RNA sequence: ACAGCGUCGCGAGGGCCGCACCCGGCGCUGGCGCGACGUGAUUUCUGCCCAGUGCCACGACCGUCACCGUGAAGCGAUCCGC
RNA sequence: CCACGCGCCGCGGCGAGCCCGAGGGAGCCCCCGCGGCGGAGCGAGCGCGAGACGCCCCGGGCCCGCCAUGCCCCUGCGGGCG
RNA sequence: AGGGCCCCGCCCGAGAGGGUGCAAGCCCCGUACGGCGAGUAGCGCUGCUUGAGCGUGCAGCGCGAAGGGAGGCGCGGCCCUUCCAAGGCUAAAUACGCCCCGGGACCGAUAGCGGACCAAGUAGCGCGAGCGAACGGUGAAAA
RNA sequence: GGCGGGCCUGAGGCGGCGGGGGCGACGGGCGGAACUUAAGCAUAUCAGUACGCCCCGGAGGAGAAACCAACCGGGAUUCCCC
C-alpha cells in the first residue's frame, strides 16, 4: 500500500464473454502494405491525376491554435469567385467545395483566392503521349506550412506612444470592470433607499 | 482450452476429492487434472513487442 | 469566462453577411372561416373579454407551452374580443 | 409460500366440471310473443350432478319443417304426455312458462329469466320456487321473492315456468355415510375431501401450522383482500350462533 | 394541398371533428390490418414518399394505446429491488414503431417505407403505413425509389431503420446529446470501451 | 379424512379464483346453488366477556387525508390558498 | 504466469527539453512522424503569478499566490509600497 | 543400406524445403528463373436510460404551436453567434467466423482442439433437454 | 316496387412474379438478468453483460447539420492516435 496514487482504471467489462473488447493490433504491418496497394491502384486509374485534392487553407478553431493554418474540406462560393469558376467546374479541375463553409474574414477569402489560383495555374488538362508522361502529385496537394516566428526589429519610442504608463493598471481597469461597475449599482442603490 | 467440459463438485461426503468432476466421476477442468484449463492460460496480450527510442 | 480575454480582438477584417412568405396567410384565411376558432381559443377569447388577461396568459402557458407561443396566442387572439 | 388450494381452482385443471353424460343445458320467437306454442312432454331424465329431473318436450319447428326438442329442469306435478304451452296467451297451469306480469300474484314460479329472453336464470335448483309478489304497471317490473328471500324487480316481459321445481326436500335426507358424498362429488366437480386449513403446513394454507394448530388471527377477512389473504370468511358482518 | 396542409392543423375544428369521430368508428367497426385502397390522407402520403405508382401499396395498422406491462409470471419479477416494476414501464418504442413492426410481420415479401398518422382513440391509435412493392417492373426501373430493392434495405422496420426507429434510437437528435450514440447505440459503447493495446506499445 | 354440526360471502351489470395481455375456471351452474372457513357420528349440552385485536355497516361526514379543478399573488418558474 | 494502472529503485539514450503516436515513404529492424508530458505555482472562484542568497544536505532569510491590515496613489472596489 | 568418412571436383538468378535404405545444391520432386416537412416540435405528469448535472436520449397519457431550434444552471426580459427538426438516398477508410492460403522464439500423444489412429461428436450413457470417452509408432522391405 | 349503367368500398378464382427457412462470427433493432463489487446491504455495481427474440448484408450501421464552438475559428459520416 503505503503512498500510491489511487488507480483512475477501470474494471475490465465483457473480458471472457460478450462484446470482444480485446482488439490487438498484430496487423499494423499488414494494415500499412494492403492500404498503399489499393492506394497505388487508385492512382493507376488516373494516371495523370492526383490521387488526394486541393483542400482549402483554413486556420485552426480554437484560440489555442488560431494561428497555424490547417487543410479543411473546401473552398467557399466566394473564394471560387476569386478564380472565377462555378462548383462544378471546380470539381473538374480537382478542387474540392465545401458550400456550407463561410470565409468569416475577408482575409480568409484572399488565402484561399491565393491558394486557388495556384491550382488552377500549376494543372494542365488533357481531353496520347503526354497523358502518358504527364507524372501525377503525390501527397496532399501544396501542404501549407506554416512559417517558423521572426523578429521584426522595430523603434522603442514609437511603440511607447501605443501602451499607457503603468500598462498593468490598464489592462486590470478593463479586465474587472463588469465587477466594479457592478459594484456602483449595489453601491448606489443601497444609498438611494435611506437618506 | 479444457472449458469445454461440464464439471460440477461432486461435495463432500462421496469421499472423492472435490475438485469440478465430470458427470463419470473423471477429473476436468482443474489445472492439475487430466484435459483440464492451464492454470493461467498463454495469451496473446503479452507484449511480445518491447519498444526502442 | 465564454471568451479569452484580448484587450483588441480584430486584427483580421470580419465578415458582414447574415420573411413571411405573404401567399400562405392567403391559405390561412380560406381555412379559418372554413374552420372556425380552436376551443382552448374561445375560452381564451371569452378571458380577455371578461375577466383581465393575466389569467389569459397564463390558460394559454398551460394550455400551450412556452411564454414565448403563449404572448403570440394572446396577440393572435387578442385582435378577436377587442375588435367586436 | 404456495398458491394455497382455492387460486389453483381457477386454472380448471382437475377441478374442472364432470360434465359428461349429461343431458343437455336446461327464445321468445314472434307466434309465441304473439300467442302461445304447444308441446308434449317427451320424457323426463336424471342429468348428471343437478339433483332436480329435467324433461325433454317438443314443440313444432316454427321455422318450418321439424319437432325441435328442449330441455327444461321440469316442475313437480309433470306428465309424460303433458300438454305444455308456452307463451303470453298460455293459461296457468304447472309446467306453461308466460311472461311474469302475467302471472298472477303469488303464483309460484321456476326458472325466472333475469331479463326479457334470457332463456333462464332463476330458482332453477331442487325443491327452490320464487313468489310473485308486488306489479308496477308504470316501469312493467313485477317484485318477485327469490328463493334467498331478497326481492329483486323484474321486468313484465321476463317469463318462467308456474310451479316449484321437484326433487323437493332432496336436502333433508342425511347421507349417513362418507361413500354417498363420494358419489354425490364424482358427479360434480371434484371439490371432496376438503382438508383444513390448520391441518397444513404454514406453507400452503394461511391458516397454517403451528406446535398447537390453531386459526392464529381472527378468521374474519376483508372484502378488499388480494386473492391469497381471502381464506377465512368473508366480509363478515356479524359471527357467531345468535337469534 | 396547401389549402389542405393548413385545414388539417386545425384537428380540435368541429368539421375535422366529425369526420375524425365517423372516421374512429369505421377503423373501430374494422379489422387490425386493413389495406386501404387509397393514402386516406393523400398530402402526407405524397410528402412521406407516396406516388400513384403501380407497386405501392397502403395499409393501415391499429396499435394499443398504453403503458408497457412486463412478461414477469403472477406479477412479480425475482430480481434484486431496482428491477421490481411490472404495471408502470413505459415503451421503448413509440407507437409509430409499433404500427410499422406489426405491418411488416404481417406483410414479409411487401418493404415498408414510411407511417403517417389517420386518427386515434383512447383505447386505440390508427397509424397508416406506406408500404412498396420491390419486384414491380415500374418500381425496379423507377429511378427515385429504386433504393427499396436494394437488399440492405430488407425489413426496414425490423432493424429500426425507419424514421420511428430514428426517432427511438434518437437518431434525429444531432450534437452535444446523441454523441454516444451515433455509430449505434450499442457500437458507440463497444468503441469507447476497448482496450487497444496498440502493437507499438 | 369422514357423516353430522355451525359460521360466512354471493341474485349474475354477481361472488370467488385464473391471468404479461388477449381474457379464462366454478358454470352444460342459480341460493335444497357455487365458494370460503372452522368443528368433527350419536347421548347430553354449549356459561360469561366487544376492553384489546380482527370484521361489519342505503352509519353518518366531525377532523385529517391526494391528483385534477379553482382562487390570490409574482415578470416567470413557482408559492400561498381553497 | 500474463496484461494493465500506480508507488519506488537501478540502468540506457537525450536534456529545457523529450517522445519506434496513428500513419506516410517501390517502405518494413530504414527514413519521416502530432497531441502528450515537463518547463510555475496558488486560489472555491474573479483571478493573481515566484529570485536573495548556496558543493550538497539541513535550517534560516526573503519572493509568488490564498487571508486579513495600514499607507500612498495613477490610467480606481484599480495600481504601488510596506 | 550412405544421405558416413577420405581425397578430389561441378552448378548457383537455384545452398527454401520434402522424398530416397545412415547426416544429399549436384539421386528424384522441387527452388531461383518465365510466358500466355403537425397530433408534430413543445409543455405538464410518470416510467426508462445517460457522465449530461431544475434532466443525456426515449416513451406513455393529458395538452398542444408558428418563424422555430441550439449555445452544456434553472426562470423571465433584451440582444448576439449559429442552424433548419418533425421525409429519404449515398462509395471510401472500419469489423468478422465457417471457408482457403501462408508463417510461427507455439504443443508434441495425461501435451496440443472433445477428437494426430481408415469408421470423434464416434463407442456408449441418459425417457429427455443433454453429456461424451479411450485408441498413434514392426521393419529398409512383409521378406 | 323491381331492373340495368357507371363510380366506390368489398368478395371468389386465374396468370405471372416475389416471401418463408439455413450461418458458434461481424452489423442492426429489441426484451433483459443474476452471481460479482460496495469487505454487510436496499440506490449504485456487475452491465446498457450473458441469455431469449426478430432482422439483413458482404460488410452492416452511420451520413451530408434545427453541427461544433466562441477563434486572427471551423464545417456530412465512419475508423485511428491523443
Amino acid at each position: 500500500g503505503r503512498n500510491v496514487a489511487f488507480s483512475n482504471m477501470r474494471r475490465y467489462k465483457c473480458t471472457n464473454k460478450g462484446p470482444n473488447l480485446i482488439k490487438n493490433w498484430f496487423n499494423q504491418p499488414a494494415r500499412k502494405i494492403r492500404r498503399r496497394q489499393t492506394r497505388l491502384q487508385k492512382a493507376k486509374a488516373i494516371f495523370p491525376c492526383p490521387l488526394q485534392k486541393l483542400r482549402p487553407s483554413v486556420t485552426r478553431c480554437s484560440q489555442k491554435f488560431n494561428l497555424t493554418q490547417r487543410i479543411g474540406r473546401g473552398f467557399t462560393l466566394r473564394e471560387l469567385q476569386g478564380v472565377g469558376l462555378s462548383a462544378g467546374k471546380a470539381r473538374q479541375i480537382g478542387i474540392a467545395v465545401d458550400p456550407r463553409r463561410k470565409n468569416k474574414s475577408e482575409e480568409s477569402v484572399a488565402r484561399n483566392v491565393a491558394r486557388l489560383k495556384e491550382y488552377l495555374s500549376k494543372v494542365t488538362i488533357f481531353s496520347p503521349e503526354e497523358i502518358q508522361q504527364a507524372i501525377q502529385h503525390q501527397g496532399v496537394v501544396m501542404p501549407v506550412v506554416n512559417p517558423k516566428p521572426v523578429i521584426t526589429t522595430g523603434s522603442i519610442a514609437e511603440a511607447k506612444k501605443e501602451v499607457p504608463e503603468n500598462l498593468f493598471m490598464y489592462l486590470r481597469n478593463a479586465r474587472t470592470a463588469r465587477n466594479r461597475a457592478r459594484l456602483a449599482k449595489r453601491d448606489a442603490e443601497r444609498e438611494a433607499a435611506a437618506k | 482450452a479444457g472449458v469445454q467440459c461440464t464439471a460440477h463438485s461432486w461435495g463432500p461426503g462421496r469421499a472423492v476429492a472435490r475438485l469440478p468432476r465430470k458427470h463419470g466421476g473423471i477429473g476436468a477442468y482443474a489445472n492439475f487434472a487430466r484435459g483440464g484449463h492451464m492454470a493461467h492460460p498463454t495469451t496473446v496480450i503479452r507484449r511480445w513487442c518491447r519498444k526502442v527510442n | 469566462p465564454g471568451k479569452v480575454f484580448n484587450l483588441k480582438k480584430g486584427g483580421a477584417v470580419v465578415r458582414i453577411v447574415r420573411k413571411t412568405k405573404p401567399h400562405q396567410e392567403f391559405v390561412k384565411s380560406i381555412i379559418q372561416e372554413c374552420t372556425g376558432m380552436a376551443p382552448y381559443e374561445m375560452h381564451i377569447i371569452e378571458l380577455l373579454r371578461m375577466n383581465k388577461d393575466r389569467h389569459a396568459l397564463r390558460y394559454a402557458k398551460k394550455r400551450l407551452g412556452n411564454i414565448k407561443r403563449a404572448k403570440a396566442k394572446r396577440d393572435q387572439l387578442s385582435v378577436y374580443a377587442r375588435n367586436i | 409460500g404456495r398458491r394455497i388450494r382455492v387460486q389453483r381452482k381457477g386454472a380448471g385443471s382437475v377441478f374442472r366440471a364432470h360434465v359428461a353424460r349429461r343431458l343437455g343445458a336446461a327464445a321468445n320467437d314472434f307466434a309465441e310473443r304473439t300467442g302461445s306454442v304447444r308441446g308434449v312432454v317427451k320424457a323426463i331424465l336424471h342429468d348428471r350432478g343437478r339433483g332436480a329431473p329435467l324433461a325433454r318436450v317438443q314443440f313444432p319447428n316454427m321455422r318450418g319443417e321439424g319437432r325441435v326438442n328442449e330441455l327444461f329442469i321440469a316442475p313437480e306435478g309433470m306428465y309424460t304426455g303433458q300438454e305444455v304451452f308456452s307463451g303470453n296467451k298460455a293459461t296457468l297451469h304447472i309446467g306453461n312458462i308466460l311472461p311474469v306480469g302475467n302471472i298472477p300474484e303469488g303464483t309460484y314460479v321456476c326458472n325466472v329469466e333475469e331479463k326479457p329472453m334470457d332463456r333462464g336464470c332463476l330458482a332453477r335448483a331442487s325443491g327452490t320456487y320464487c313468489l310473485v309478489v308486488a306489479h308496477n304497471m308504470e316501469t312493467n317490473k313485477t317484485r318477485i321473492r327469490l328463493p334467498s328471500g331478497q326481492k329483486k324487480l323484474i321486468s313484465s316481459k321476463a317469463r318462467a315456468m308456474i310451479g316449484l321445481v321437484a326433487g323437493g326436500g332432496r336436502t333433508d335426507k342425511p347421507l349417513l355415510k362418507a361413500g354417498n358424498a363420494y358419489h354425490k362429488y364424482k358427479a360434480k366437480r371434484n371439490c371432496w375431501p376438503v382438508v383444513r386449513g390448520v391441518a397444513m403446513n404454514p406453507v400452503d394454507h394461511p391458516h397454517g401450522g403451528g406446535n398447537h394448530q390453531h386459526i392464529g388471527v381472527s378468521s374474519c377477512v376483508p372484502r378488499n383482500a388480494v386473492p391469497g389473504q381471502k381464506v377465512g370468511l368473508i366480509a363478515a358482518r356479524r359471527t357467531g350462533c345468535s337469534g | 394541398y396547401k389549402y389542405v396542409q393548413e385545414l388539417w392543423r386545425k384537428k380540435q375544428s368541429e368539421a375535422l371533428h366529425y369526420l375524425f369521430r365517423l372516421r374512429t368508428w369505421e377503423y373501430r367497426q374494422l379489422n387490425a390490418i386493413k389495406r386501404c385502397s387509397h393514402p386516406t390522407r393523400p398530402e402526407k402520403a405524397r410528402r412521406l414518399g407516396y406516388k400513384a405508382k403501380r407497386g405501392y401499396v397502403v395499409y393501415r395498422v391499429r396499435v394499443r394505446r398504453g403503458g408497457r406491462k412486463r412478461q414477469c409470471v403472477h406479477g412479480i419479477s425475482y430480481g434484486k429491488p431496482r428491477n421490481i416494476g411490472i404495471v408502470g414501464l413505459k415503451p421503448s418504442r413509440s407507437l409509430r414503431a409499433l404500427a410499422e413492426q406489426k405491418v411488416g410481420r404481417r406483410l414479409p415479401s411487401l418493404r415498408v417505407l414510411n407511417s403517417y398518422w389517420v386518427a386515434q382513440d383512447g383505447s386505440y391509435k390508427w397509424y397508416e403505413v406506406i408500404l412498396i412493392d420491390p419486384f414491380h417492373p415500374w418500381i425496379r426501373n423507377d429511378p427515385k425509389i429504386n433504393w427499396i430493392c436494394n437488399p440492405v434495405m430488407k425489413r426496414r422496420e425490423c432493424r429500426g431503420l425507419t424514421s420511428a426507429g430514428r426517432k427511438a434510437r434518437g437518431l434525429h437528435n444531432k450534437g452535444i446529446g446523441a454523441m454516444k450514440l451515433r455509430p449505434s447505440k450499442r457500437a458507440a459503447w463497444k468503441r469507447n470501451h476497448t482496450r487497444s493495446l496498440r502493437r507499438y506499445r
